[PDB]
């Protein structure tokens, strides 16, 4: 079973995550979101809402024997938490024009000492997601590695949404290797083209889950491994208060 | 006392040879010497501290 300097807890409001097999928290770019006000806004921000700075936990998908290498699932931020599952975060988010935040994630998946396989979990700024910024529905190897080009663009070399997955480890990441761990912990600071974001039309960060070494096991072993995640906005700062977005969807 | 021996000369054989060796045992036991000689096989590298370390699991 799981041990000692590998047993770890993280308290967020009224939220706390525990793992008995961690490998540490990878802090991307080596910095955390400071929670500082955007220098481009004259209005004072609403910040430090306790009800907002906690972990939102929901399920991603199911890992099976069938997934092939590099098939993935994307979770666009802040969008995934802008709805009902986003609690007061979502509610506040829908009434502000702009949000500036960092992310702290934990993705979870257990198997046994008789299972073999590994996931790659990474977080990437400006990763190409669905149009509508929603979590992918099923695993896909869609539009890797040359991007999506137009129908007719018969001879085009590639499109700007290219993604050479052979290099996905350039992104802040950690491996969820079944023989080693059960959880992966990442944290990223705020990065964007501007001092704060009009989140409505931009999913600036994407949490990506990909298979790199396919699931293997002998008969009688657990057969499908669920994948869940805990996401927490790190010191979000809101500005430009107005009426509700509404069609939140 | 002594027996029937009355030679002037020092015994040619030393005592540990001429006689048995009277020993005395103490009630509470006695500790063996620490070592019976210097013959030994040695175990090295038993422990740690120092390598291509702390890349090494917790």
């Amino acid at each position: 079973e799981n041990l000692s300097d590998r047993v770890s807890q993280d308290t967020a409001g009224n939220t706390v995550t525990n793992t008995q097999s961690t490998v540490g928290r990878l802090v991307g770019y080596g910095t955390v979101h400071d929670g500082e006000h955007p220098a481009s806004c004259a209005d004072t921000a609403s910040e430090k809402i306790l009800a907002v700075e906690r972990y939102y936990t929901f399920k991603v998908n199911d890992w099976t024997s069938t997934q092939k290498p590099f098939e993935y699932i994307r979770i666009p931020l802040p969008h995934v938490l802008s709805g009902e599952d986003g609690g007061v975060f979502g509610a506040t988010l829908r009434r502000h024009y702009l949000v500036k935040t960092g992310w702290r994630v934990q993705v979870q998946c257990n198997a046994s000492q008789f299972h073999a396989g590994s996931l790659l979990v990474f977080m990437a700024p400006e990763y190409p997601t669905l149009d509508v910024f929603a979590m992918d529905n099923r695993w896909s190897k869609d539009n890797l590695p040359n991007g999506t080009r137009t129908q007719t663009n018969r001879k085009g070399p590639f499109a700007m949404d290219h993604q050479n997955f052979w290099q996905w480890t350039l992104y802040p990441h950690q491996f969820l290797n079944l023989r080693t761990n059960t959880t992966v912990d990442l944290e990223v600071p705020y990065v964007n083209i501007a001092p704060t974001s009009s989140w409505t039309q931009h999913a600036s960060w994407t949490l990506v889950i990909a298979v790199v070494a396919p699931l293997t096991y002998s008969t009688g072993a657990s057969t499908s491994l669920d994948i869940t995640a805990s996401i927490q906005p790190v010191r979000p700062v809101f500005n430009g208060l107005r009426h509700e977005v509404l069609s939140r969807q | 006392s002594e027996g029937n021996e009355g030679v002037i000369i020092n015994n040619f054989y030393s005592n540990q040879y001429q006689n048995s060796i009277d020993l005395s045992a103490n009630a509470t036991g006695s500790d063996p010497p620490k070592t019976y000689g210097q013959f030994s096989n040695l175990l090295s590298g038993a422990v740690n501290a120092f390598s291509n370390m702390l890349p090494l699991l917790a």
